[PDB]
């Protein structure tokens, strides 16, 4: 994967080159969102757009397969920041909201499917939190092979390999890492 | 009359002392080319950190509160166009004090011809003529060491034959239409150029002034390119990018489009609001409104993609922008649009036509800002003056982009407006010349500048016109909300679709005066043009009736 290594440097040298005259305005909001323990980040688009049109052009393309890989961009960028040396410090998440073109709810019919998409509409009742993972070990019923699994997003079945069989792998809940979610509705 | 580095050394001599310095620089008025003038010109100052005042003046009839009130140690004065038309000598008076006069007044403008007793009799000018009309106009030069100081019975009537027969080809001349010749702000320049400054905002500034008056015409303009262009050769940031990169970061060439705010607007609706368009394609029509979108059938745009904002289209539209217009707009009539412009770009922020800044602080100037009502009006646009002169600066982008805002919205009022005359057919076709009023309207607040009317007047002057056959008739406009009947009108000016022979000359400034020499009824010049007055729905009627007859064209 030296493609993802080619866009993760863009987004490296687009959050340590960004100018709006002269602060470094996301290296500072990164900086200040750690301090306070926030760990996230709020990119705005148009800066973005201004920056390179090219990644842009693929975030609004394929989403979910790239978003994740400016996750692990920014978080190896805070520890250059908030450590250094020569723990443990969660992936951020980012918070992008911009203008663009308000697309009303009646008029979402597929074909932007995938395809980042702003709104607006009153929320009915908000869902009660439950937790899904970030990053849990699993042990093999029987091989007891010790796997680290990186769950991303944004479902995901498990590995079967190392009878074995059919899907001998446990979760270990007691090295595990939880995030949590929440389920709007919207009217 | 001179030569402009030496009249810049005179303006320098006569400055700076103890205490500093004194001198007004007056700009004026609402005219885009006065910022754009004026700017580079107080830049150019604070250069050699030279003191000075600034004017907002609104009204002709304002500027002498202020010239007759407040002048102490001021030994150099220094004026923006004002003064071509009608003579601040017999206006102000002067009275000359003390040859070598203690104060120069100078005075830069664009508008023709000029006054005669300006140029020839030097006392407050030191005139700004240079070098546009020099020229001769010998016409101007035998109107005076003729007329001055000027058997025996034979030589009398031989005499006065000779007095009226100057005084007719006299009369031909001073009585004509206003035309702007040349923009100050490139004359302005051409004072820069040979004390040696080539600042690239600067230049911004010379495009900024061009590019403020091609809603109306340009006229030599088509022919300014050279001396634009040029000197965008004269300097550059990068041989070649080294993208961006963040600094400098600057002004270049772009296939640019009299079509409205591309760049800060949504696609549709910046052909859909633009004033070029507005015409060809009878977009005030249902049936016609169509037929954009079957020129985006023909494009391949989706409408959904033609909905969304200029900054987020996708890529490959933007490469094919400038080439699927030539595979298209050539069918529809619509070929001339794309021009070769300037853009400046600053970067991570965005990019900016030269045409849409101008359009951002136009919009400045109306919005976002019986006597005591106009003069606090008029004192609230003077305020505006600088929420608009601060847009300029690059330091703060902040609020340019509040202009822009309005820039659309204006739009959106104007063109609905527009639409609302065009169904109701109010264009009075008379027999000489086109004329119109509006009786009623909605947000006639917005109505209130003579450059809103300006801009509604030229898409509406420019939407009857295509041409559309024939005869090429000036337009008239009149709205009224408060103030007591204020009526204001403005003169118009016709256009031609690109194929322009003649300058044309309006001649509503010489109709008006006519009548104001007549029964003069309600009728007050007190704005700064002459093609704009004011009325009141009393002596409104016989005023047009008036107008209509008799007829100067």
């Amino acid at each position: 994967d030296d493609d993802n290594t080619e866009i993760i440097k863009s987004f490296k040298n687009f959050i340590l080159e960004f100018r709006l005259d002269s602060q470094f305005i996301y290296r500072d909001q990164l900086r200040n969102n750690i301090l306070v323990k926030n760990y996230s980040l709020t990119v705005n688009m148009e800066h973005l757009i201004g920056y390179n049109e090219d990644i842009y052009k693929k975030l609004s393309d394929e989403p979910s397969d790239i978003i994740p890989l400016f996750e692990t961009a920014i978080t190896q960028v805070a520890k250059r920041i908030s450590i250094l040396s020569r723990n443990s410090l969660p992936t951020f998440q980012l918070i992008l909201n911009s203008n663009a073109n308000q697309i009303p709810l009646r008029d979402l019919d597929s074909e932007h499917v995938s395809k980042i998409v702003r709104l607006s509409g009153i929320i009915i009742s908000t869902s009660v939190l439950s937790s899904r993972a970030t990053y849990l070990s699993i042990m093999c019923r029987n091989c007891r092979h010790t796997t680290s699994i990186t769950i991303n997003n944004f479902t995901v079945s498990l590995p079967r390999s190392c009878n074995c069989g059919p899907d001998p792998y446990i979760i270990i809940h007691e090295s595990s890492k939880f995030i949590d979610q929440q389920f709007l509705k919207l009217q | 009359i001179s030569q402009f580095s030496e009249a810049y050394n005179k303006i320098l001599r006569n400055s700076s002392s103890a205490s500093s310095c004194q001198l007004v620089i007056f700009v004026s008025c609402l005219n885009i080319d006065a910022l754009c003038a004026t700017k580079m010109l107080s830049l150019l100052f604070k250069k050699q950190l030279v003191q000075s005042q600034i004017v907002p003046i609104f009204g002709y009839s304002e500027l002498r509160r202020h010239y007759s009130q407040l002048d102490d140690n001021i030994n150099s004065l220094l004026l923006v166009g004002f003064g071509g038309v009608i003579d601040l000598e017999a206006f102000l008076e002067i009275d000359p004090q003390e040859q070598s006069f203690r104060r120069d007044i100078y005075v830069l403008d664009a508008h023709r011809p000029w006054n005669l007793d300006n140029i020839f009799g030097s006392q407050i000018i030191q005139c700004f003529d240079d070098g546009t009309v020099d020229d001769t106009l010998g016409e101007e030069k035998e109107a005076y060491y003729k007329l001055l100081e000027l058997n025996d019975l034979s030589k009398r009537k031989q005499r006065k034959k000779q007095i009226h027969e100057y005084e007719g080809v006299l009369e031909e001349y001073y009585s004509q239409g206003t035309t702007v010749v040349n923009s100050i702000s490139a004359q302005i320049y051409s004072l820069l150029s040979a004390i040696g400054e080539t600042n690239l905002s600067n230049l911004w500034l010379n495009i900024l002034g061009t590019t403020s008056l091609d809603i109306a015409y340009a006229q030599v303009y088509n022919r300014l390119y050279p001396l634009l262009q040029d000197e965008v050769k004269r300097l550059t940031p990068s041989s070649r990018n080294s993208v961006k990169t963040p600094d400098t970061l600057t002004l270049n060439i772009q296939p640019d489009y009299y079509l409205f705010l591309l760049r800060h607007s949504s696609l549709y609706d910046s052909f859909y609001y633009s004033n070029y368009v507005n015409a060809k394609l009878s977009l005030w029509n249902e049936n016609g409104k169509k037929r954009l979108h079957k020129m985006f059938a023909r494009m391949g745009i989706p409408l959904s993609t033609a909905q969304e904002t200029w900054l987020y289209m996708d890529h490959s539209i933007k490469r094919e922008l400038g080439i699927i217009f030539d595979k298209n707009l050539d069918r529809y009539g619509l070929q001339d649009i794309i021009r070769d412009g300037f853009v400046r770009t600053l970067g991570y922020r965005g990019s900016i036509s030269a045409s849409e800044f101008v359009e951002a602080l136009t919009a400045l100037l109306e919005v976002g800002n019986s006597a005591q009502k106009l003069t606090n009006l008029r004192k609230r646009w003077v305020s505006n003056f600088w929420l608009s002169w601060d847009a300029l600066d690059d330091r703060k982008v902040e609020l340019l982009n509040r202009g822009i805002q309005l820039a659309q919205d204006l739009q959106r009022a104007i063109f609905n407006t527009g639409v609302a005359i065009l169904e109701k057919k109010l264009i009075k076709h008379l027999r000489i010349y086109r004329l119109c009023v509006l009786q009623d309207g909605p947000d006639l607040d917005l109505y209130r500048n003579p450059l809103t009317l300006l801009r509604l007047g030229n898409t509406l002057i420019e939407c009857c016109a295509e041409s559309e056959d024939k005869q090429l008739l000036p337009m008239v406009l009149a709205s009224i909300d408060e103030n007591t009947d204020t009526y204001l009108v403005a003169g118009l000016t016709p256009r031609y679709p690109r194929g322009t022979k003649k300058p044309i000359l309006n001649n509503f400034s010489m109709a008006f005066q006519q009548i104001t020499a007549e029964t003069d009824a309600k009728v007050r010049i007190d704005n700064f043009e002459s093609s704009i007055i004011e009325i009141r729905r009393e002596d409104l009627s016989p005023f047009l009736e008036k107008l209509t007859l008799s007829g100067l064209l």
